[PDB]
RNA sequence: UGACGGAGCCAGCGAGUCUAACCUUGGCCGAGAGGUCUUGGUAAAAACUCCGUCGGGGAACGAGGAAUUCCUAGUAAGCGCAAGUCAUCAGCUUGCGUUGAUUACGUCCCUGCCCUUUGUACACAC
């Protein structure tokens, strides 16, 4: 068996599926390395998990994502969401709970939107 | 919140709300801007029972791994929490730790 | 909760279907009650009966507003979201402003980027007892849909002979007091349904000496609608026309909420049927 | 509908009227057009085919 | 020829006045339609 | 979510404020990527000419330009 | 204006036609059938 | 034959689902391998086709 | 507040054997009706992103006065595809997406509008 964990990400109408496997230590957003998600004003808004948690936590494992739906800004937000959620899910399934809880704390320190997308419901008056 | 928030307590300061959720979690949300300031995972450290008539383990059980009542102390420092399980816990907020766990 | 909505609506449709299936028992018990009071022989069918004939004690103990609203006909205030169609031209926005003004208990929503399933949700979930959607044609208004969010009915009217108040004159302001209502010439069962919908659209129990009246008149299958202020004199009553004045015509009634587009249709304006124009209320 | 008429005058005269496609489905003639000069629009019964021939009775 | 649907009415002095007098008489009689409290 | 309560607008970072107010224009409504590219290049010019620090200069500008006593037309 | 006039007159004419039609058919039924049942009551007598 | 939109076919409840089995593109091993007889077997399979079609039309 | 050439990349609605133009030269065939071929002219995803280049219009007009009208969050304003639903809509109408702010979230002073001006409810409290 291969240690394996999947998560999701949803901005406006954009889907982002993210597999996370234990493996050779890389990151691929749909068949092309994450350094070439194209917007280029947002590539760091994609990196944000990578950087904020430091690399080795990723050096251990392989992350594959595919994204669809929405557009540019929505897809970038969706990938960042899926990466972060996938990281915490894998570290709470096959690795230690201390990493789990402190990762969740680091994220919710920075900006909670990496975890719970807001379903930004319409409002009465 | 990730789960359903089935117990609610509010700080004397009135700036913070402690919320206890069916995933075995207590959160502390600040209320001037609505955001999760500090969380305390509890699911692990609850001494929860196995009834005489059951047919599954008291580890794999899932009837009794959430906190159903919450209250802060009055320095806004500690939480007393209790459930429909065997034990009453007493967390310390600023470090997010368990100070003790009675039976 | 949508689990709860689905269950509650399903119960309702089932209860209605069985009321339909036992109205004949209503009529039969009516016959037996009649004969018992004024002792006359029973027909063969009832006479040979022994099951009903026997249990007709409880049912002997047994024993108007329309149904969907009777749950809260006069208890909470029905509140309304008047909502423009989409990308609304300024004249249409003016019209929606004035209609929100017209009703009491009404509030106004600009429609941009709100889809109907999402609007219908956020309504059902906030509690907004009615929805109004307005459609235009080069600033002119032509369509008005009235939807009732507790899984209720939606009457889609057309509306034609509009007159806009800001267009009329610098007439000042309305009275916006809980109004009085006048309804004329609604006769058929459909007429009663329409008056039921509009009435429960309005508020309840106006203060016994209010000053403005809104009136819905039937004239040749076209509803007219006016607003008026009336100040009583000792010799007569003279009034001032106010509010929009426009001519309105029902053209379908979906028993679902408006977004359904495949709900159950009670009536629809047949207008290629060969005898279309000889009859009223078609 | 494209050749029952040749002038918007004419179609305005005849509009709001009652027609039946040879197929036997009813419908009404409703509004003249502009950029073509005699073509009008009808609201029919069902999706009227291109392979039909619409008619209008007259005495 | 024939036709499919009665065209819309157009308002005039006669229509306005007839509706207006029906309204005024209904006021003189105070015959009114309205949602009443269901008390208790 | 910086415009729901009264002051979430305050809690929002400063550079985001500047970027959005910058894209507020007649034909620049709805091009935030244009706004952000714009401010990035501006700060580059800032660092090249005035050597010290863009963000510090931005903060200094905002504080020194904030008005401190206004008037209102009397009734 | 022509539309409203024409539809009005057509409705009046069709309704009046129906009324006359029922008037006639029913008067035949009443008168004739009455005297026929008279004659039949006669025939069964013999 | 009828055809279903994507939302419908992606949301049908389990039991009442549809079964659209897509054509196989990359020719597979067994379909490569299998022999199909010739000559008299050729003509015989032709004949059986013909006979079954006839009897079906008859019935 | 730009123009132009190549690049870069992402949507959601909709799927009835039904969805779609007319004039024109002349060939052949055809008893004809007509058919085939020629034949000439007129009707119908954007923005965004990275590289490159340039540096007033054929009498009117250079972002549109005075007054008045609408607007508080996926809202203002941009931007393209699609459908045409028994009323209404092609001079258009309605949906579906993507990009996404500024500033009050207060006050009854003005402008109107409402209300009440008797606790009646059952404590403790004014």
């Amino acid at each position: 068996a291969v240690p394996s964990v999947q998560t999701f990400g949803k901005k406006k109408s954009a889907t982002a599926v993210a597999h996370v496997k234990a493996g050779k230590g890389l990151i691929k957003v749909n068949g092309s390395p994450i350094t070439l998600v194209e917007p280029e004003i947002l590539r760091f808004k994609v990196y944000e998990p990578l950087l904020l948690v430091g690399l080795d936590k990723f050096s251990n494992i392989d992350i594959r994502v595919r994204v669809t739906g929405g557009g540019h800004v929505s897809q970038v937000y969706a990938i960042r969401q899926a990466i972060a959620k996938g990281l915490v899910a894998y570290h709470q399934k096959y690795v230690d709970e201390q990493s789990k809880n402190e990762l969740k704390k680091a994220f919710t320190s920075y900006d909670r939107t990496l975890l719970i997308a807001d379903s930004r419901r319409p409002e009465p008056k | 919140v990730y789960s359903d928030v089935l117990a609610l307590s509010m700080r004397p300061d009135g700036k913070e709300v402690a919320v206890s959720t069916l995933k075995g979690q207590i959160s502390i949300f600040n209320i001037e801007d609505a955001k999760q300031v500090g969380n305390i995972d509890c699911r692990k450290d609850i001494i929860s029972g196995r009834f005489n008539q059951d047919r599954f383990t008291a580890k794999n059980s899932e009837r009794s791994k959430f906190f159903t009542t919450i209250h802060y102390s009055f320095d806004g420092m500690a939480i007393v929490a209790g459930g429909n399980n065997n034990s009453i816990c007493l967390y310390d907020v600023p470090n997010e730790v368990l100070l003790k766990r009675f039976i | 909760m949508l689990r709860r909505q689905a269950r509650e609506r399903r119960e309702y449709l089932y209860r209605k279907a069985q009321e339909l299936q036992d109205s004949q028992l209503q009529q039969k018990r009516q016959i037996i009650k009649q004969a018992l009071a004024q002792g006359k022989p029973l027909p063969k069918e009832l006479a040979e009966d022994e099951s009903l004939q026997k249990d007709f004690r409880y049912d002997q103990s047994l024993k108007q507003v329309d149904d969907e609203y009777a749950a809260t006909s006069g208890i909470m205030d029905p509140r309304i979201i008047v909502t423009t169609s989409r990308d609304p031209s300024t004249r249409l926005s003016q019209f929606a402003k004035e209609i929100k003004l017209l009703f009491p208990n009404a509030v106004r929503l600009n429609r941009g980027n709100y889809v109907m399933p999402n609007l219908v949700d956020a309504c059902k979930k906030s509690g907004t007892t009615d929805l109004v959607v307005l459609h235009e044609h080069r600033g002119v208004p032509t369509s008005l849909t009235i939807s009732h969010f507790p899984h209720g009915p939606t009457a889609q009217f057309s509306l034609h002979n509009v007159v806009m108040r800001h267009d009329i004159i610098n007439a000042g302001n309305q009275s916006e007091v809980n109004p009085h209502l006048i309804f004329d010439n609604f006769t058929t069962a459909l007429g009663k349904r329409v008056v039921c919908i509009l009435k429960h659209l309005f508020n309840a129990g106006p203060k016994k000496d209010s000053e403005r009246v809104i009136t819905f008149a039937n004239r040749g299958d076209f509803i007219s609608v006016r607003q008026h202020v009336y100040v009583r004199t000792r010799e007569g009553v003279e009034i001032a026309e106010v509010g929009p004045r426009f001519e309105m015509r029902l053209f379908e009634l979906r028993l679902g909420t408006l977004e359904n587009k495949d709900a159950d249709v009670e009536w629809q304006l047949r207008r290629f049927i060969r005898t279309a124009n000889k009859k009223d209320y078609l | 509908i494209k050749d029952m008429f040749s002038s918007a005058m004419e179609v305005a005269r005849f509009e709001g009227a009652q027609i039946k496609t040879v197929s036997g489905i009813r419908g009404e003639i409703k509004r003249a057009l502009s950029k073509p000069e005699g073509h009008y629009r009808a609201a029919f019964e069902d999706k009227i085919l291109m392979s039909d021939i619409v008619i209008l009775r007259s005495w | 020829f024939d036709r499919t649907a009665k065209p819309v009415p157009v308002i005039t002095s006669e229509v306005t006045e007839s509706l207006e007098d029906m309204i005024r008489r209904r006021i003189q009689d105070s015959n009114f339609d309205d949602l009443q409290r269901r008390t208790l | 979510r910086y415009a729901n309560k009264r002051f979430r607008k305050a809690q929002c970072p400063i550079i985001e404020r500047l970027t959005n107010s910058l894209m507020m224009n007649g034909r620049n409504n709805g091009k935030k990527l244009k706004a952000v590219r714009i401010i990035k290049h501006t700060l580059d010019i800032i660092n090249v000419l005035t050597d010290q620090n863009p963000i510090q200069v931005v903060v200094d500008a905002i504080t020194n330009t904030g008005p401190r006593e206004d008037t209102t037309r009397v009734g | 204006f022509e539309a409203r006039q024409r539809i009005e007159e057509k409705n009046k004419e069709s309704s009046d036609y129906h009324a006359k039609m029922a008037h006639i058919v029913n008067t035949i039924n009443t008168e004739e059938g009455a005297e026929k049942n008279k004659y039949e009551r006669e025939r069964k007598l013999r | 034959g009828l055809k279903v939109p994507k939302a419908v076919q992606k949301e049908l409840p389990f039991k009442s689902q549809i079964h659209q089995m897509k054509p196989q593109k990359k020719k597979t091993y067994m379909a490569k391998r299998a022999v199909v007889l010739g000559g008299d077997e050729k003509k015989a399979r032709s004949f059986i086709q013909k006979v079954l079609t006839i009897s079906k039309a008859k019935d």
